[PDB]
Protein backbone atom coordinates (compact mmCIF):
# COMPACT_ATOMS: atom_id res chain seq x y z
CA UNK A 1 0.00 0.00 0.00
CA UNK A 2 3.29 2.75 0.85
CA UNK A 3 1.16 3.22 4.09
CA UNK A 4 2.79 2.80 7.60
CA UNK A 5 0.53 0.43 9.40
CA UNK A 6 -0.49 3.26 11.88
CA UNK A 7 -2.06 5.04 8.81
CA UNK A 8 -3.41 1.86 7.20
CA UNK A 9 -5.37 0.02 10.19
CA UNK A 10 -6.58 3.90 10.98
CA UNK A 11 -8.03 3.96 7.58
CA UNK A 12 -9.39 0.30 7.98
CA UNK A 13 -10.83 1.20 11.25
CA UNK A 14 -12.69 4.29 8.56
CA UNK A 15 -14.48 1.88 6.92
CA UNK A 16 -15.86 -0.34 9.66
CA UNK A 17 -18.97 -0.08 11.06
CA UNK A 18 -19.33 1.48 14.29
CA UNK A 19 -20.99 -0.62 17.54
CA UNK A 20 -18.48 -3.34 17.93
CA UNK A 21 -17.20 -4.75 21.04
CA UNK A 22 -13.61 -5.69 21.81
CA UNK A 23 -14.61 -8.15 24.64
CA UNK A 24 -15.18 -11.37 22.86
CA UNK A 25 -11.94 -11.02 21.46
CA UNK A 26 -10.45 -10.87 24.98
CA UNK A 27 -12.33 -13.42 26.40
CA UNK A 28 -11.72 -16.08 23.34
CA UNK A 29 -7.86 -15.48 24.12
CA UNK A 30 -8.92 -15.91 28.03
CA UNK A 31 -10.45 -19.16 27.05
CA UNK A 32 -7.97 -20.25 25.30
CA UNK A 33 -5.71 -20.27 28.40
CA UNK A 34 -3.64 -17.44 26.60
CA UNK A 35 -2.56 -14.76 28.96
CA UNK A 36 -3.75 -11.09 27.25
CA UNK A 37 -0.77 -8.56 28.09
CA UNK A 38 1.35 -11.61 26.60
CA UNK A 39 -0.62 -11.68 23.64
CA UNK A 40 -0.98 -7.84 22.78
CA UNK A 41 3.17 -7.68 23.13
CA UNK A 42 3.29 -9.81 20.72
CA UNK A 43 0.46 -8.65 18.80
CA UNK A 44 3.19 -5.63 19.12
CA UNK A 45 6.15 -6.82 17.72
CA UNK A 46 4.59 -8.32 15.24
CA UNK A 47 3.16 -5.52 13.31
CA UNK A 48 6.15 -3.96 13.81
CA UNK A 49 7.84 -6.40 11.80
CA UNK A 50 10.29 -6.71 14.51
CA UNK A 51 13.22 -9.25 13.66
CA UNK A 52 12.59 -12.98 15.38
CA UNK A 53 9.30 -11.32 15.84
CA UNK A 54 7.80 -11.45 12.32
CA UNK A 55 5.48 -14.63 12.34
CA UNK A 56 3.01 -15.36 14.31
CA UNK A 57 1.84 -18.86 15.20
CA UNK A 58 -1.52 -19.80 15.93
CA UNK A 59 -1.16 -24.10 16.96
CA UNK A 60 -3.63 -26.32 18.05
CA UNK A 61 -6.38 -28.56 15.83
CA UNK A 62 -8.79 -27.24 13.84
CA UNK A 63 -12.19 -27.60 16.41
CA UNK A 64 -10.32 -24.83 18.41
CA UNK A 65 -11.04 -22.07 15.83
CA UNK A 66 -7.59 -20.77 14.86
CA UNK A 67 -7.92 -20.07 11.68
CA UNK A 68 -11.22 -18.40 12.06
CA UNK A 69 -9.74 -16.71 14.33
CA UNK A 70 -7.10 -15.75 12.29
CA UNK A 71 -8.56 -15.36 9.02
CA UNK A 72 -10.85 -12.79 11.03
CA UNK A 73 -7.31 -11.01 11.65
CA UNK A 74 -6.55 -11.11 7.93
CA UNK A 75 -10.10 -10.10 6.70
CA UNK A 76 -9.76 -6.81 9.05
CA UNK A 77 -6.36 -6.05 7.93
CA UNK A 78 -6.85 -6.89 4.20
CA UNK A 79 -3.70 -9.25 4.11
CA UNK A 80 -3.03 -12.09 2.29
CA UNK A 81 -3.86 -15.68 1.85
CA UNK A 82 -0.69 -17.18 0.52
CA UNK A 83 -0.14 -21.37 -0.23
CA UNK A 84 2.55 -23.28 0.50
CA UNK A 85 4.08 -25.44 -2.61
CA UNK A 86 6.93 -27.90 -1.73
CA UNK A 87 9.84 -26.36 -3.39
CA UNK A 88 13.05 -25.11 -3.31
CA UNK A 89 12.06 -21.73 -5.19
CA UNK A 90 10.00 -18.49 -3.57
CA UNK A 91 7.73 -17.98 -6.09
CA UNK A 92 4.75 -19.14 -4.06
CA UNK A 93 5.32 -15.92 -2.22
CA UNK A 94 3.79 -13.59 -4.69
CA UNK A 95 1.00 -12.97 -3.42
CA UNK A 96 2.36 -11.20 0.07
CA UNK A 97 5.02 -8.81 -2.02
CA UNK A 98 2.24 -5.98 -1.91
CA UNK A 99 0.40 -6.71 1.42
CA UNK A 100 0.06 -5.61 4.80
CA UNK A 101 -0.34 -8.74 6.66
CA UNK A 102 0.16 -12.49 5.44
CA UNK A 103 -1.51 -15.84 6.11
CA UNK A 104 -0.67 -18.95 5.56
CA UNK A 105 -3.06 -21.36 7.08
CA UNK A 106 -2.22 -25.47 8.63
CA UNK A 107 1.26 -25.37 7.96
CA UNK A 108 1.88 -28.75 7.83
CA UNK A 109 5.99 -30.32 8.98
CA UNK A 110 6.89 -29.83 5.84
CA UNK A 111 6.43 -26.28 5.61
CA UNK A 112 8.79 -25.39 8.84
CA UNK A 113 10.89 -27.70 7.30
CA UNK A 114 10.80 -25.29 3.99
CA UNK A 115 10.26 -22.07 6.61
CA UNK A 116 13.72 -23.71 8.92
CA UNK A 117 15.72 -23.43 5.42
CA UNK A 118 14.14 -21.01 3.23
CA UNK A 119 12.55 -18.29 5.20
CA UNK A 120 15.44 -17.10 7.24
CA UNK A 121 15.97 -13.49 5.86
CA UNK A 122 11.87 -13.10 6.31
CA UNK A 123 11.92 -14.34 10.00
CA UNK A 124 15.33 -11.83 10.66
CA UNK A 125 13.14 -9.00 8.81
CA UNK A 126 16.05 -8.91 6.01
CA UNK A 127 14.39 -8.88 2.42
CA UNK A 128 14.14 -11.82 0.33
CA UNK A 129 14.36 -12.55 -3.27
CA UNK A 130 11.57 -13.59 -5.69
CA UNK A 131 11.51 -14.02 -9.38
CA UNK A 132 15.90 -10.55 -12.89
CA UNK A 133 16.49 -11.56 -9.01
CA UNK A 134 14.20 -8.77 -7.24
CA UNK A 135 14.58 -7.96 -3.59
CA UNK A 136 11.30 -7.86 -1.30
CA UNK A 137 10.35 -6.82 2.22
CA UNK A 138 8.20 -9.54 3.94
CA UNK A 139 5.64 -8.68 5.77
CA UNK A 140 4.61 -10.09 8.68
CA UNK A 141 3.68 -13.62 8.36
CA UNK A 142 0.69 -15.40 10.89
CA UNK A 143 0.42 -18.76 10.52
CA UNK A 144 -1.79 -21.46 11.59
CA UNK A 145 -0.93 -25.09 12.39
CA UNK A 146 -1.61 -28.78 14.51
CA UNK A 147 2.08 -29.12 14.04
CA UNK A 148 4.48 -27.55 16.79
CA UNK A 149 7.17 -25.72 15.22
CA UNK A 150 9.03 -25.40 18.70
CA UNK A 151 8.56 -28.31 20.99
CA UNK A 152 11.30 -31.35 19.73
CA UNK A 153 14.20 -29.12 18.28
CA UNK A 154 13.40 -30.22 14.78
CA UNK A 155 13.97 -26.87 13.40
CA UNK A 156 16.40 -24.86 15.15
CA UNK A 157 16.46 -21.75 13.34
CA UNK A 158 12.88 -21.36 12.97
CA UNK A 159 12.55 -22.02 16.82
CA UNK A 160 14.42 -19.48 17.91
CA UNK A 161 12.34 -16.61 15.73
CA UNK A 162 8.93 -17.42 16.12
CA UNK A 163 6.00 -17.06 18.25
CA UNK A 164 3.53 -19.52 19.16
CA UNK A 165 -0.23 -19.00 20.83
CA UNK A 166 -1.43 -22.77 21.64
CA UNK A 167 -4.99 -22.83 21.17
CA UNK A 168 -6.09 -25.92 23.40
CA UNK A 169 -9.57 -25.51 23.99
CA UNK A 170 -12.53 -26.70 21.18
CA UNK A 171 -14.61 -23.15 19.70
CA UNK A 172 -17.44 -23.01 22.42
CA UNK A 173 -20.94 -23.04 21.21
CA UNK A 174 -23.81 -22.31 23.36
CA UNK A 175 -27.12 -24.13 24.00
CA UNK A 176 -28.79 -22.94 20.55
CA UNK A 177 -25.56 -24.00 18.44
CA UNK A 178 -24.63 -20.01 18.33
CA UNK A 179 -20.98 -19.37 18.65
CA UNK A 180 -20.21 -18.17 22.30
CA UNK A 181 -17.62 -15.68 20.74
CA UNK A 182 -17.94 -13.75 17.07
CA UNK A 183 -14.83 -12.40 15.93
CA UNK A 184 -15.53 -10.18 12.66
CA UNK A 185 -14.24 -6.72 11.49
CA UNK A 186 -16.47 -4.98 14.04
CA UNK A 187 -15.03 -6.57 17.05
CA UNK A 188 -11.10 -5.98 15.67
CA UNK A 189 -12.01 -2.35 14.85
CA UNK A 190 -12.91 -1.88 18.81
CA UNK A 191 -9.65 -4.07 19.91
CA UNK A 192 -7.57 -1.66 17.83
CA UNK A 193 -9.08 1.55 19.46
CA UNK A 194 -8.81 0.32 22.66
CA UNK A 195 -5.01 -0.86 22.36
CA UNK A 196 -4.02 1.86 20.21
CA UNK A 197 -1.11 3.23 21.90
CA UNK A 198 0.18 0.00 24.00
CA UNK A 199 0.77 -1.56 20.09
CA UNK A 200 2.48 1.74 19.84
CA UNK A 201 0.56 3.37 17.11
CA UNK B 1 -35.25 -19.52 42.00
CA UNK B 2 -33.15 -21.57 44.07
CA UNK B 3 -29.06 -21.40 42.81
CA UNK B 4 -27.29 -24.83 41.68
CA UNK B 5 -23.57 -24.74 42.74
CA UNK B 6 -22.70 -24.48 39.26
CA UNK B 7 -24.97 -21.44 38.75
CA UNK B 8 -23.67 -19.48 42.03
CA UNK B 9 -19.87 -20.47 40.77
CA UNK B 10 -20.67 -19.17 37.35
CA UNK B 11 -22.62 -16.03 38.58
CA UNK B 12 -19.55 -15.38 40.73
CA UNK B 13 -17.02 -16.07 37.41
CA UNK B 14 -19.02 -13.87 35.02
CA UNK B 15 -18.76 -11.24 37.56
CA UNK B 16 -14.43 -11.41 38.01
CA UNK B 17 -14.37 -12.19 34.54
CA UNK B 18 -15.97 -9.08 33.40
CA UNK B 19 -14.14 -6.91 36.27
CA UNK B 20 -10.99 -8.42 34.59
CA UNK B 21 -11.32 -7.11 31.23
CA UNK B 22 -12.67 -4.08 32.29
CA UNK B 23 -8.86 -2.92 33.97
CA UNK B 24 -7.25 -3.94 30.77
CA UNK B 25 -10.07 -1.44 29.29
CA UNK B 26 -9.29 1.11 31.95
CA UNK B 27 -5.27 0.88 31.71
CA UNK B 28 -4.61 2.75 35.39
CA UNK B 29 -1.53 3.92 36.16
CA UNK B 30 -2.81 3.49 40.13
CA UNK B 31 -0.71 0.50 41.57
CA UNK B 32 -3.49 -0.03 43.65
CA UNK B 33 -5.15 -0.86 40.51
CA UNK B 34 -2.64 -3.36 39.79
CA UNK B 35 -2.90 -4.70 43.52
CA UNK B 36 -6.63 -5.53 42.75
CA UNK B 37 -5.71 -6.87 39.05
CA UNK B 38 -3.90 -9.85 40.87
CA UNK B 39 -6.63 -10.44 43.69
CA UNK B 40 -9.27 -10.53 40.70
CA UNK B 41 -7.17 -13.50 39.21
CA UNK B 42 -6.23 -15.57 42.77
CA UNK B 43 -10.26 -15.13 43.00
CA UNK B 44 -10.98 -16.10 39.33
CA UNK B 45 -8.74 -19.41 40.38
CA UNK B 46 -9.68 -19.85 43.39
CA UNK B 47 -13.33 -20.20 41.79
CA UNK B 48 -11.65 -22.82 38.66
CA UNK B 49 -10.22 -24.53 41.79
CA UNK B 50 -14.12 -25.40 43.50
CA UNK B 51 -15.54 -25.84 40.35
CA UNK B 52 -13.47 -29.00 39.85
CA UNK B 53 -14.03 -30.21 43.64
CA UNK B 54 -16.96 -29.84 42.86
CA UNK B 55 -17.45 -31.95 39.81
CA UNK B 56 -17.91 -29.49 37.11
CA UNK B 57 -16.16 -29.39 33.68
CA UNK B 58 -16.99 -26.14 32.27
CA UNK B 59 -18.13 -23.05 33.80
CA UNK B 60 -19.84 -20.38 32.05
CA UNK B 61 -18.83 -22.19 28.64
CA UNK B 62 -14.96 -21.80 30.36
CA UNK B 63 -12.97 -25.24 30.28
CA UNK B 64 -12.12 -25.94 34.13
CA UNK B 65 -8.66 -26.21 34.01
CA UNK B 66 -6.24 -28.92 36.18
CA UNK B 67 -5.95 -28.59 39.66
CA UNK B 68 -1.87 -27.64 39.21
CA UNK B 69 -3.14 -25.14 36.36
CA UNK B 70 -5.76 -23.34 38.99
CA UNK B 71 -2.91 -23.52 41.50
CA UNK B 72 0.02 -22.76 39.55
CA UNK B 73 -1.78 -19.53 38.87
CA UNK B 74 -3.32 -18.52 42.10
CA UNK B 75 0.18 -19.13 43.45
CA UNK B 76 1.57 -16.71 40.96
CA UNK B 77 -1.18 -14.22 41.53
CA UNK B 78 -0.33 -13.83 45.33
CA UNK B 79 3.47 -13.80 44.69
CA UNK B 80 3.26 -11.05 42.37
CA UNK B 81 0.05 -9.06 44.67
CA UNK B 82 2.23 -8.89 48.03
CA UNK B 83 5.18 -8.03 46.28
CA UNK B 84 2.97 -5.30 44.94
CA UNK B 85 1.28 -4.55 48.18
CA UNK B 86 4.97 -4.14 49.74
CA UNK B 87 5.81 -1.59 46.50
CA UNK B 88 2.95 0.38 47.50
CA UNK B 89 4.11 1.20 50.84
CA UNK B 90 7.31 2.67 49.64
CA UNK B 91 8.65 6.12 48.36
CA UNK B 92 7.72 4.77 44.46
CA UNK B 93 4.34 4.04 45.32
CA UNK B 94 3.16 7.11 42.87
CA UNK B 95 5.00 6.46 40.00
CA UNK B 96 3.24 5.29 37.09
CA UNK B 97 2.42 1.52 37.69
CA UNK B 98 0.85 -0.26 34.57
CA UNK B 99 -0.53 -3.62 33.62
CA UNK B 100 2.31 -3.63 31.45
CA UNK B 101 5.01 -3.06 34.16
CA UNK B 102 2.75 -5.42 36.56
CA UNK B 103 2.60 -8.46 34.31
CA UNK B 104 3.69 -11.77 35.05
CA UNK B 105 5.83 -11.65 31.58
CA UNK B 106 8.24 -9.31 32.75
CA UNK B 107 8.08 -10.78 36.94
CA UNK B 108 9.42 -13.92 34.99
CA UNK B 109 12.00 -12.10 33.11
CA UNK B 110 15.73 -11.64 34.75
CA UNK B 111 16.19 -10.24 37.21
CA UNK B 112 12.80 -12.27 38.38
CA UNK B 113 10.89 -11.31 41.53
CA UNK B 114 11.88 -7.66 40.74
CA UNK B 115 10.55 -4.63 39.24
CA UNK B 116 12.13 -3.16 36.20
CA UNK B 117 11.21 0.12 34.17
CA UNK B 118 13.24 1.27 30.91
CA UNK B 119 14.89 -1.16 29.17
CA UNK B 120 17.68 -0.20 27.17
CA UNK B 121 19.18 -2.60 24.48
CA UNK B 122 22.66 -4.70 25.09
CA UNK B 123 23.78 -6.84 22.07
CA UNK B 124 26.44 -9.88 22.20
CA UNK B 125 28.37 -11.30 19.71
CA UNK B 126 29.84 -14.86 20.27
CA UNK B 127 32.71 -16.11 18.42
CA UNK B 128 33.69 -12.35 16.91
CA UNK B 129 30.52 -14.08 14.75
CA UNK B 130 28.52 -10.91 14.08
CA UNK B 131 25.33 -13.20 12.84
CA UNK B 132 25.62 -15.18 16.28
CA UNK B 133 24.34 -12.29 18.64
CA UNK B 134 22.02 -12.34 21.51
CA UNK B 135 19.87 -9.40 22.59
CA UNK B 136 19.36 -8.59 26.34
CA UNK B 137 17.89 -5.76 28.66
CA UNK B 138 19.60 -3.10 30.92
CA UNK B 139 16.90 -2.27 32.93
CA UNK B 140 17.03 1.89 33.86
CA UNK B 141 15.72 1.34 37.41
CA UNK B 142 15.13 -2.28 39.14
CA UNK B 143 13.41 -2.46 41.98
CA UNK B 144 14.26 -5.15 44.63
CA UNK B 145 12.66 -6.30 48.11
CA UNK B 146 15.12 -6.00 50.96
CA UNK B 147 15.36 -8.45 54.02
CA UNK B 148 13.52 -6.27 56.05
CA UNK B 149 10.52 -6.77 53.35
CA UNK B 150 10.96 -2.78 52.07
CA UNK B 151 11.49 -1.88 48.10
CA UNK B 152 14.50 -0.20 46.79
CA UNK B 153 15.20 1.38 43.49
CA UNK B 154 18.23 0.95 42.05
CA UNK B 155 19.95 1.37 38.29
CA UNK B 156 21.77 -1.99 36.26
CA UNK B 157 25.03 -2.13 35.55
CA UNK B 158 26.77 -3.20 32.32
CA UNK B 159 30.16 -5.21 32.52
CA UNK B 160 32.20 -7.45 30.60
CA UNK B 161 31.30 -10.63 32.89
CA UNK B 162 27.42 -9.56 32.68
CA UNK B 163 24.35 -7.41 33.86
CA UNK B 164 23.77 -6.58 37.69
CA UNK B 165 22.60 -4.37 39.96
CA UNK B 166 23.40 -3.48 43.70
CA UNK B 167 21.27 -5.26 46.20
CA UNK B 168 21.61 -4.00 49.71
CA UNK B 169 25.06 -3.77 48.72
CA UNK B 170 25.72 -6.68 47.10
CA UNK B 171 26.74 -6.60 42.99
CA UNK B 172 23.99 -9.19 41.63
CA UNK B 173 24.19 -10.28 38.80
CA UNK B 174 21.05 -11.55 36.49
CA UNK B 175 22.51 -11.75 33.37
CA UNK B 176 26.30 -13.96 33.47
CA UNK B 177 27.67 -13.91 29.71
CA UNK B 178 30.34 -16.32 30.35
CA UNK B 179 27.56 -18.80 30.83
CA UNK B 180 25.48 -17.26 28.43
CA UNK B 181 28.91 -17.57 25.90
CA UNK B 182 29.15 -21.74 27.12
CA UNK B 183 25.82 -21.71 25.43
CA UNK B 184 26.01 -20.19 21.92
CA UNK B 185 29.58 -20.77 20.40
CA UNK B 186 32.13 -22.04 22.93
CA UNK B 187 35.49 -20.63 22.82
CA UNK B 188 35.25 -17.94 25.79
CA UNK B 189 35.62 -15.16 23.87
CA UNK B 190 32.49 -12.66 23.46
CA UNK B 191 32.06 -8.90 22.39
CA UNK B 192 29.61 -6.45 24.36
CA UNK B 193 27.90 -3.93 22.16
CA UNK B 194 26.45 -0.67 24.56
Amino acid sequence: SGSNMSQWIRFRCSKIDEGGDWRPIVQFLRYQQIEFITFLGALKSFLKGTPKKNCLVFCGPANTGKSYFGMSFIHFIQGAVISFVNSTSHFWLEPLTDTKVAMLDDATTTCWTYFDTYMRNALDGNPISIDPLIQLKCPPILLTTNIHPAKDNRWPYLESRITVFEFPNAFPFDKNGNPVYEINDKNWKCFFERTWSRLDL
Amino acid sequence: HMQTPKETLSERLSALQDKIIDHYENDSKDIDSQIQYWQLIRWENAIFFAAREHGIQTLNHQVVPAYNISKSKAHKAIELQMALQGLAQSAYKTEDWTLQDTCEELWNTEPTHCFKKGGQTVQVYFDGNKDNCMTYVAWDSVYYMTDAGTWDKTATCVSHRGLYYVKEGYNTFYIEFKSECEKYGNTGTWEVHF
